[PDB]
């Protein structure tokens, strides 16, 4: 879900 | 850090001559000599940065580093090896070559201001090269060094220029993955970095935010060193900023925070983050609009409780408005804020999202060349029945989704190409349609 | 003002 740069 | 010359025959000088002057043996004929150099390499456009590299020059500027009897040699010098290493990589690497990088760490304690201020900016080229650089500069003990020259009681008594220059190196120092600087030595930096982004010129905050937000780029064990020396409230400040060049690196540093935890995540929202957000999210500037819901979408991936503070702060609206009407890689990251919503939320808040009217424009996405894009609405619609299904109420919405054209979209994608879509498509048809 | 871009990750000093 959380996704980064 | 700025000069003049004995100019008007240290003005455009071939390099043979200046390969003359730097090989006599005389100290004065070699700062003539050295300043033309600069010159040639301080000039306008199109600086002979190559030609200056294979008369083999580099060498001998490195050397008047250190010849602390005749300072505007040193200055000179300096200012020219800066300029060299401002080019390409390799033209940095001629000057770190020709070792450079110890000699500019001991200028950094010279009496001098404007010859300690070229130093730093040196240091700042050879950084900003990369992560090699980067770190051999710090494995050189540059930042002990640095970090004294701002050591005063009060920054505003320091030159303006002279701190922009050294929070400017400084963000380098923080700069770049593959890898990240040493642990150690963010640790030695970060002190130092509140205290700049507290400081009221616009430049020293834009970079010092743009070093916040570096050092954040990674880990969630790199976000929580940052975290855990209580920056969040000063970055929530200045992303409601007026200046434009202070709110871009506020935003992408709250934004890398976010990927975090949902303890990390929950520490933005305690400082107020969120109610920063209806104006973000209209922002004429396109590029804060897409990171701002690219944040968005990070923190809608997080607990219920948090997403109940995107709901109670009135950020639905706003998220179907960028859905609605946006530039396309800011409705993708809205499209993945509304999936991650939908796939952590509970059935209150996605029966609240449909009333705010997600439905038409997510349907009206559909109709976009991005398998990507696509394969996430349909995510989301399946996540939207799931709750539906929870309410015996996947007809009333099978209407409104027939009612916008939405089955007219999915029919239609059904027959696509990529099996992760015509997939997903046939199974809300047949699952919920006729 | 001024915008967009990271700041630069190499500066050359013309004065």
């Amino acid at each position: 879900k959380k996704r980064k740069v | 850090m700025a000069d003049i010359g004995s100019n008007q025959g240290t003005v455009n000088w071939s390099v043979e001559d200046i390969v003359k002057g730097i090989n006599s043996n005389n100290l004065e004929s070699q700062l003539q000599a050295t300043q033309a150099a600069r010159k040639l390499l301080s000039r306008e456009k199109q600086p002979p940065i190559d030609n200056i590299i294979r008369a083999g020059l580099i060498p001998k500027f490195v050397s008047f580093l250190g010849k602390t009897d005749c300072s505007p040699i040193q200055f000179e010098s300096a200012w020219a090896l800066t300029n060299i290493a401002s080019g390409t990589s390799e033209q940095t690497k001629a000057v770190v070559d020709g070792g450079a990088i110890p000699a500019f760490i001991s200028l950094l304690a010279s009496p001098h201001a404007h010859i300690s201020e070229q130093a730093v900016w040196a240091l700042g080229n050879i950084a900003g090269d990369g992560s090699a650089f980067r770190d051999l500069v710090i494995k050189h003990g540059a930042i002990d060094p640095l970090l004294a020259l701002l050591a005063v009681p009060d920054l505003s008594t320091l030159a303006c220029g002279y701190l922009r220059n050294l929070t400017w190196t400084l963000s380098n120092l923080c700069r770049n993955k593959n890898p990240a600087p040493p642990l150690d030595a963010v640790e030695q930096i970060l002190p130092t970095l509140v205290r700049l982004l507290h400081h009221n010129d616009p430049e020293v905050l834009a970079d010092s935010c743009w070093a916040i937000s570096y050092l954040t780029d990674g880990p969630n064990e790199r976000i929580e060193m940052v975290v855990k020396k209580g920056v969040v409230p000063q970055l929530v400040k200045l992303l409601g900023a007026t200046e434009l060049p202070i709110v871009t690196p506020a935003l992408r540093a709250i934004g890398n925070i976010v990927t975090g935890t949902d303890e990390q995540t929950q520490k933005v929202i305690d400082a107020g983050a969120l109610a920063v957000f209806p104006s973000l999210l209209t922002n004429p500037k396109t590029n804060i609009q897409k990171e701002a819901t690219w944040t968005m979408s990070n923190i809608t991936a997080g607990r219920q409780d948090q997403i109940q503070q995107v709901v109670n702060h009135g950020l639905v609206p706003f998220l179907v408005g960028v859905l609605s009407k946006a530039d396309f890689k800011t409705q993708k990251e809205a499209a993945w804020a509304i999936t991650n919503y939908t796939s952590g939320g509970t059935v209150e808040q996605i029966v609240y999202l449909v009333h705010c009217g997600i439905i038409e424009p997510l349907m009206n996405l559909l109709s976009a060349k991005d398998t990507k894009i696509i394969q996430v609405i349909l995510d989301a619609i399946s996540n939207i029945f799931q709750a539906a299904e929870k309410l015996g109420e996947t007809e009333k919405l099978s209407i409104m989704i027939e009612e916008c054209g939405g089955l007219d979209k999915i029919e239609a994608l059904q027959r696509h190409e990529n099996e992760s879509v015509y997939k997903a498509s046939l199974n809300l048809i047949e699952k919920y349609f006729s």
